[PDB]
RNA sequence: GCUUGUGGCAGUCAAGCGGCGACAUUGCUCAUACCGAAGCAGAAUUCGGUAAGCGUCUACUGAUGAUGUUACCGCAAUAGUAAUUGAACUUAGUACGAGAGGAACAGUUCAUUCGGAUAAUUGGUUUUUGCGGCUGUCUGAUCA
């Protein structure tokens, strides 16, 4: 499945589903109709109206189920993180009760309008007309609450970033927006809060360069100190393919102690070691010397707020992560130089005097103005006889008729 | 500008006018009038039809090459114009006209020899 | 069918007259806005179409190209008309005294049968210093508001067995009627040209009555937005030649045109095709106002017109050429 | 516009080296409305190959005409028609399956796809 | 030095153009934006003409030339040639050819010193391609493929071919025109080499579509630089 | 002063009406165009309104028939009315956007259908009953 879902149909609430469906219906189909028509003209007068009300249902429900991805058939990545943001419990049920509902139409369908096509009376086809639709009403009535779950989750579900766990990624890790969070926009453009208070960031964020003519995307951790939210990260680096980078302070950044990153790698440990681990930092020695235990670790004594030093971690993850007769030229060609985009005496182009002859469109594309001649003298002047040297052959020409003009048989 | 003679009769097509062939050797072929194109399909030769300058030159009814008709020359190297060049041409074309009547002033009556 | 020409009933009269005229230009210097022709035949050009960003554009295109008969016109005289509640009204009408036997024939069903005894006491009335014929005029400038001159074709001039000229109404424009009026005062008897009212890239519209099928045709048609191509000098020539070609030749096909003869003065080449078959009279239009756009804008290089004879298919421009072409004659 | 001389249903040959032998089209590509909208040169239209690749069995596939066979009418002035009517293969963007085409190719067609304009050799 | 244009949102740059060492020809119509496109990058350096070939704007397929002159299809009207004449340096020789083949540019390859052409190209037209370029001629078919201008470019620094000329075939052809060849696409997979881009000793532009990869390799292997 | 859109049975509560009882309540059973809102970043999209535009003997019509006589030129009371859909350049790969994608206004160029004309040219179309050719029939026979 694609890393999008911003094409998900928006799941009006049953308020207005309600009014929405038995509204379409009552301009969409005949009104007219009096006692005294043949009863089974009234009786398919009635069945279309019953039938149409239970598409317009079914088409909402079908609809929804389209747009809406199944939770555990999309990605383990994907799975966990729709998991994490919307219960899956809440979520199936959700997508179980709308195909309840659905079904619960098609039986209102079928059980009255078997009993409406073998009616004999006006009021018992409208009576039982209303019954048909009454009951699609009381459904989608009591179904109130799941729909408002899933407009909210549609309209947060599809804003979710389209990160791409097959393809590279770098991932972003350390102690909460311990200078990660600027690093990230550094790269390539991209907007995070660099506001520095503990979590500034509550989900993913993804930020893409290419390097070696191949593209890759850096992923910014929410945090990690349990929380739900954290729990978003931590399946982010288990299931993507990467090589995360964890972040540290040593002198200018919140002065935290470097003991507690420490400690707290160590919990990471076990999980993240496929993934050729690397480690920046914004006894000190000793300390870091416990998490260089792993022979695929290093240590970067680095400041974050220049690119000197990002290209320098960067390129190394890079590496890691794919780890796994003479010519001819005019003298005029380098005496000219390279186009000024800027320059107000650069050489103008004919798609800028188009603008000053009111227009691109407008502008008459003239072939002359580029014309080469011994002199132009006029700049606006069968056709075969114009080749020259023909005046200089007419010498040979002018006696052809001395010698067929006084002799006999055509004189 | 500047009509090709039709191949099956000589006679020039102006614009908007004859109707043309197109083979996949192509050769693009012009008939000047619909009786050229359909008298081409049922293979009519030129050297047979007598109202055609292909027969007419070819059986010795008009002269066949001469100084200034060789000069038809369709020729296809350019050189850098002038209006001298054009004005001067244009006399080129009266003395053309002029010196090709001149040859237009006898073999019609040529061929009487022998009914003197 | 169109319920806008419904009923498909019978044309008022073989000629059509011009319902709306522009509408005003109280600045411009006074000009006359319409004029009259036959339709002589059809014949097709060749020009390089200059129409920036078309699929074409330098590009060498062929069309259908109609030509109107204009021959020159007189002024006989001219009509005032005079603003009122239920609509304008003509208040008086002049004459120039001396009215040409095409327009005396005009009056008269059996002209050879009547004495024809045409404008006789109007005629009169020129006896003297104009007392009579400037009072009437004067009145005309004092009250009226838009003035229309009446004019006729010169059939005389135009192969025709008619000889029963063609009188309409044209509508005048200009501001201080003054001197409209006084512009009508110098062209009594006399006559006026095309290119006077008339120029080359213009963009006019004609009316005429089309062709009849023995309920069909003989309808009267407005076709708007025709483009003037060429107004050439029929009596000077060279009419049919162009810059590009500048090679002596006359607009006129070999044989002519089909129930048509000659054409032996002012002509206006017209794209499109103008309503009305040969022979039909023709009034002609510019545009009802101020069109712009690009494709009325834009000039026309002309580069070649064909004619050649219709009466088949043709060979050649013209006899000389035909010499490339004998025992019946030598 | 150009006077239509392949109406739907047609069948004829194949002007590139892709090794198909006949086209058959089933319907336009873009099709009008009124008789229904017969096909002309440089349209792309619905084809089916009848002989050839036998892999090709009732399948449809975009094919572009380039030459029609049928008298019409030019803005060049003259009036021609070709000896032929013959299509090409190709995919919606114009990406020509035959590296070449022989036979005449249509000045119109040629100017209004690139790419078959590319893989013509005989063109006009 | 390496441009990135397009003609009319169209990435086959090679069709409505037709560029040498000397001179630069491009095609007009609808839209006029591409003929800035060389002017920018080009100046003064060599002249831009606005022309078109038989009334069409596929000039750099109907037309082959060199920086010695141009060689232009039987269609040609005298009026571009007349007008081509008067538009560019003396030094520039323009012919029509009598042949059954008319697009030029798909059927031959020229470049300013060698020459390819298709197979079965008459022997009299050899002669008039070697005379009015001034230029050796080769008749050669890149890895199969007949249509060598279209699917092959060629210069003095080097050449590029389409995808499916093999190491061995780009090796056997190297020899006759000694030169570097590198196989690839152009515009993002564009097997027609030939007129997605058009390139020069010193220029050279592709389409839009044209991938960092591709756009580079056409830089290392033509030697801008 | 008929008609459409919101169920049957059973139960709590009550704004009120004077013991009845509204709604809430519990159990099963348009493709077009213009505006306003939508996490509507772009594209695409739904929802609501507007235009209901736009799509999957007699009816009619030809003709004729005192307003001093005729003819020309005019006004208009009145009746009918039409244009429609799509595509290409540029503004664009800019705005927007981590990326993938990707508009709009204005200025230009074309194509389909509908309708009024034209027969310049293309064609179905021949009583050029125009030329040349042919079959039988000629008159004894060149002549038909
Ligand atoms: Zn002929």
């Amino acid at each position: 499945m694609q890393l999008s879902w911003k094409d998900i149909p928006t799941v009006a609430p049953a308020n207005d589903l309600l009014d929405i469906v038995l509204n379409r219906t009552q301009r969409k189909t005949p009104t007219v109709i009096r006692p005294g028509f043949k009863i089974t003209r009234i009786r398919a007068f009635y069945m279309r109206k019953v039938k149409y009300t239970g598409e317009g249902f079914v088409e909402k429900f079908e609809d929804i189920l389209k747009g809406f991805p199944n939770i555990n058939d999309v990605h383990p990545f994907h799975r966990d993180l729709m998991d994490t943001l919307y219960e899956k419990n809440h979520y199936k049920i959700s997508l179980a009760a709308i195909s309840r509902a659905k079904s619960l139409v098609e039986q209102v369908a079928r059980d009255y309008v078997r009993l409406l096509k073998f009616g004999q009376s006006l009021f018992q086809c409208k009576q039982l007309k209303r019954a048909a639709l009454g009951r699609m009403a009381t459904i989608v009535k009591k179904l109130r609450d799941p729909l408002a779950y899933l407009e909210q989750v549609r309209q947060h579900i599809g804003r979710l970033p389209s990160i791409d766990p097959n393809t590279r990624t770098l991932l972003i890790c350390g102690y909460p927006n311990v200078g990660k969070s600027s690093f990230l926009r550094c790269i390539t453009k991209s907007d995070v809060d660099v506001q520095p208070y503990a979590f500034t960031t509550k989900s993913l964020y993804v930020g893409h360069f290419d390097y070696k003519y191949l593209r890759f995307q850096a992923i910014d951790t929410p945090g990690i100190l349990m929380n739900n939210i954290e729990m978003q990260s931590i399946y982010a680096i288990a299931h993507l393919r990467s090589c995360v980078l964890y972040f540290m302070d040593l002198s200018e950044q919140c002065g935290f102690t470097i003991e507690a990153q420490v400690k707290l790698f160590h919990s990471i440990k076990p999980l993240f070691a496929n993934k050729s681990v690397m480690v920046v930092i914004n006894e000190r020695a000793q300390l870091l010397e416990s998490v260089k235990e792993v022979p695929g670790v290093e240590i970067m004594t680095s400041s974050c707020q220049l690119e000197e030093n990002v290209m320098e971690v960067r390129n190394k993850a890079c590496e890691k992560l794919l780890a796994s007769r003479t010519p001819f030229i005019p003298e005029s060609v380098k005496n000219l130089k390279k186009y000024d985009p800027e320059d107000p005496n650069r050489r103008k182009l004919a798609r800028d005097i188009e603008a000053e002859n009111g227009g691109a469109g407008v502008f008459n594309v003239n072939l002359k103005d580029k014309y080469l001649l011994e002199d132009d003298e006029w700049k606006n002047d069968v056709y075969d006889f114009l080749d020259p040297e023909i005046a200089a052959k007419l010498q040979a020409l002018e006696e052809e008729e001395e010698k067929l003009e006084n002799e006999g048989f055509y004189n | 500008m500047r009509i090709y003679q039709c191949h099956f009769c000589s006679s020039p097509c102006y614009p908007g006018h004859g109707i043309m062939f197109v083979r996949n050797d192509a050769k693009e072929f012009r008939f000047c009038r619909s009786k050229c194109h359909k008298a081409f399909k049922q293979r009519r030769n030129p050297r047979k039809l007598k109202w055609t300058k292909a027969f007419r030159k070819a059986a010795g009814k008009e002269l066949a090459v001469d100084s200034t008709l060789t000069f038809a020359q369709r020729r296809n190297v350019p050189v850098r114009y002038n209006r001298e060049l054009v004005a001067t041409t244009l006399k080129a074309m009266a003395r053309i006209e002029e010196i090709r009547q001149k040859r237009e002033r006898a073999f019609y009556k040529n061929r009487m020899r022998g009914n003197k | 069918g169109h319920l806008g020409f419904l009923p498909r009933k019978r044309a008022a009269s073989i000629r059509a007259r011009v319902k709306a005229f522009p509408k005003d230009d109280r600045s411009k210097p006074v000009a006359l806005t319409s004029f009259l022709g036959y339709k002589a035949g059809m014949t097709t050009i060749v020009r390089d179409l200059d129409r920036p960003g078309s699929k074409f554009h330098k590009r060498e295109v062929v069309e259908a190209v109609t030509v109107v008969d204009t021959p020159p016109v007189v002024v006989v005289g001219v009509v005032g008309y005079v603003e009122t509640p239920r609509g304008l009204r003509s208040l008086t009408t002049v004459w120039a005294e001396h009215l040409s036997d095409e327009v005396k024939r005009r009056f008269y069903k059996n002209w050879y049968k009547s004495k024809k005894k045409a404008f006789t006491k109007y005629s009169a009335k020129y006896a003297q210093d104009g007392a009579g014929i400037e009072r009437e005029l004067a009145r005309i400038k004092k009250y009226a508001s838009v003035v229309r001159v009446l004019v006729h074709t010169q059939i005389r001039k135009t192969p025709l067995a008619q000889k029963k000229a063609h009188l309409a109404e044209i509508q005048l424009n200009g501001g201080s009627i003054s001197e409209k009026v006084d512009w009508a005062r110098e062209h009594f008897e006399k006559t006026v040209a095309v290119d006077s009212v008339f120029e080359q890239n213009e963009m006019i519209d004609a009316i005429a009555v089309t062709k009849g099928h023995g309920q069909r045709g003989y309808h009267s048609r407005t076709s708007i937005n025709h483009k003037i191509y060429r107004v050439g000098k029929g009596d000077d020539e060279a009419n049919g030649a162009t810059s590009f070609d500048r090679t002596k030749k006359t607009i006129t096909p070999m044989g002519g045109f089909v129930h048509y003869g000659e054409i032996k003065n002012d002509f206006i080449m017209v794209k499109g095709c103008i309503p009305g078959n040969r022979k039909r009279i023709v009034t002609l239009r510019k545009s009802l106002y101020t069109n712009t756009s690009r494709k009325a804008l834009e000039e026309v290089s002309l580069k070649w017109i064909d004619t050649a004879s219709k009466f088949g298919k043709g060979r050649f421009q013209t006899p000389a050429e035909k010499h490339a072409f004998l025992k019946k004659d030598l | 516009r150009i006077s239509l001389g392949l109406p739907v249903g047609a069948i004829m040959n194949c002007a590139d080296n892709s090794g198909a032998r006949n086209l058959y089209i089933i319907a336009v590509k873009g099709s009008g409305s009124r008789r229904l909208p017969a096909a002309s040169l440089g349209d792309m239209v619905m084809a089916t190959v009848k002989k050839g690749k036998p892999e090709l069995r009732k399948k449809v596939m975009p094919a572009i005409v380039v030459r029609q066979a049928k008298s019409w009418r030019r803005r060049d002035g003259v009036f021609l028609y070709f000896e032929d009517n013959a299509g090409v293969i190709a995919n919606p963007k114009g990406e020509m399956k035959g590296s070449a085409i022989t036979g005449p190719v249509g000045k119109e067609c040629a100017d209004l796809w690139p790419r078959v304009a590319s893989n013509s050799g005989v063109v006009v | 030095m390496a441009t990135r244009t397009q003609f009319e949102n169209s990435n086959e740059i090679g069709v409505f153009s037709k560029l040498t060492n000397t001179y630069c020809l491009v095609a007009v119509g609808g839209s006029e934006n591409f003929y800035s496109a060389f002017e920018a990058e080009l100046g003064d350096a060599i002249p831009i003409v606005h022309t078109t070939i038989a009334g069409t704007r596929i000039i750099g397929r109907m037309t082959a030339g060199n920086r010695r002159g141009l060689l232009v299809p039987t269609q040609t009207t005298d009026q571009e040639l007349q007008h081509l004449r008067n538009s560019l340096p003396d030094s520039v020789k323009i012919q029509r050819v009598e042949e059954r083949l008319s697009a030029l540019g798909n059927v031959i390859c020229c470049n300013d010193y060698v020459a390819l052409v298709h197979p079965d190209i008459d022997r009299e037209t050899e002669e008039l391609i070697s005379d009015v370029l001034g230029v050796e001629v080769f008749r050669q078919t890149i890895s199969g493929n007949i249509l060598v201008g279209s699917y092959c470019s060629l210069s003095n620094q080097g050449g590029l071919v389409h995808p499916q000329t093999s190491v061995q075939d780009q090796e056997e052809l190297s020899s006759l025109l000694q030169v570097p060849l590198v196989a690839g696409t152009v515009n993002r997979g564009s097997s027609v080499v030939g007129a997605g881009m058009v390139v020069n000793d010193y220029l050279a532009v592709t389409g839009l579509d044209t991938t960092a990869p591709e756009l580079s390799v056409i830089e290392s292997i033509f030697r801008l630089q």
